[PDB]
């Protein structure tokens, strides 16, 4: 499958980051503040990330969208 | 060893398993499981390796780790065994599996911070170490992402299906094993999680000691699956990439096979379990 494009924005406060590159070798890189938010692709072509693990979202943008959602203003670590 | 249903426990025995748990905590162990579970669930891949979820493995797997966890309780107090949480029956935030006696309530709003029970931050007992941000606190979101608990019709409907797994063994898969761990249809493990929220949500999901109680009962609906299906067996068998075939062995401990624990009498057995019928 081809690589989801790039994004950038300012959501919710926080920069939220994407783009084609203990855990798989991934493929896309998501980082909200800079901080990289471990993201998989599933079957489908829905999307999961570590703050968010058993509810896929459609693309690399909506992950990192719920992370910054569920992280309610904290900081990301590694 | 007996696993019980948590809502049969009595005071004594949730106190003891309380106790277990956060001993485990004090003593480093904990944070361990919490943190192989972490490695896994961020590695397993759809279109690669894959053993403990989005996999034929994710039933085996969850029985060997579970085991692992049993065992280190019982290496705090012999008496102790895991309970499961049949969240088809015990479907509210008012059930007692959420009192302050057991795992405590849900969330206040303002953070999702877990404010009451044995595993409230503010004891100082449950510190959230192993974590993917800066909070460490538990917490929960009761009912909060998605609105109902699988029923028992749902999860009948998946113990209904013959194939253990199919082609090609991962999320996309139709059969029994992804329609129990939820990439497909109704949805029975993966909602739970989502149904939990917090720290249970995410990929520190051990991180909740409810994650215990949630995959003991995963792990009854597969041995009542076999019961439901004595002819029907742990697919694939054989010469499959990325997968782990029936007779291939398992990471991480590396010495034990998914036909190492099919049979769980060799480990347990549960307060109940019908046998074979029709
Ligand atoms: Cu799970
Ligand atoms: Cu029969």
């Amino acid at each position: 499958p081809a690589a989801p494009e790039s994004f950038d924005e300012v959501y919710k406060g926080r920069r939220i980051q994407g783009r084609p590159a203990h855990e798989h070798g991934g493929g896309y890189e998501v980082f909200v503040d800079g901080v990289q938010l471990h993201v998989m692709r599933n079957a489908d072509g829905s999307w999961i990330s570590v703050v968010s693990q058993y509810d896929p979202v459609p693309t690399p943008r909506a992950a990192a969208r719920a992370a910054v959602d569920e992280l309610q203003g904290a900081p990301l670590l590694p | 060893t007996v696993r019980k249903n948590q809502a049969t426990l009595t005071a004594d025995e949730k106190r003891r398993f309380v106790a277990a748990v956060l001993e485990l905590k004090r003593s480093g162990r904990y944070d361990e499981f919490v943190r192989t579970h972490n490695e896994f669930i961020m590695s397993d891949t759809d279109s690669g390796e894959r053993t403990g979820h989005r996999s034929p493995s994710f039933l085996p797997w969850h029985r060997r780790f579970l085991l692992d966890f049993e065992q280190a309780l019982q290496s705090v107090d012999s008496s102790v065994t895991l309970p499961y949480w049949d969240w088809s029956a015990d479907r509210t935030v008012r059930a007692s599996l959420w009192a302050p006696d057991f795992l405590g309530g849900t969330g206040r709003s303002t953070d999702g911070r877990v404010m009451d029970g044995p595993f409230a931050a503010s004891t100082g007992n449950w510190p959230i170490n192993v974590r993917v941000d800066s909070r460490t606190y538990l917490r929960r979101s009761l009912g909060g992402s998605v609105a109902e608990l699988p029923t028992r019709a749902e999860v009948e409907s998946v113990l209904a299906i013959s194939a253990y797994d199919l082609p090609p063994y991962n999320s996309a898969s139709e059969g029994f094993r992804n329609h129990l761990e939820g990439w497909r249809g109704v949805n029975l493990h993966n909602r739970v999680h989502v149904w939990v929220g917090g720290q249970m949500a995410t990929g520190v999901s051990p991180n909740d000691p409810v994650f215990w109680l949630h995959h003991a009962y995963v792990d009854k609906l597969w041995a009542e699956w076999q019961r439901r299906h004595p002819d029907s067996a742990y697919v694939p068998t054989g010469g499959t990439p990325d997968v782990v075939d029936l007779n291939e062995t398992m990471k991480p401990w590396n010495t034990v096979r998914p036909a190492d624990l099919l049979d769980h009498t060799a480990y347990y057995t549960f307060d109940a379990l019908e046998h074979h019928h029709h």
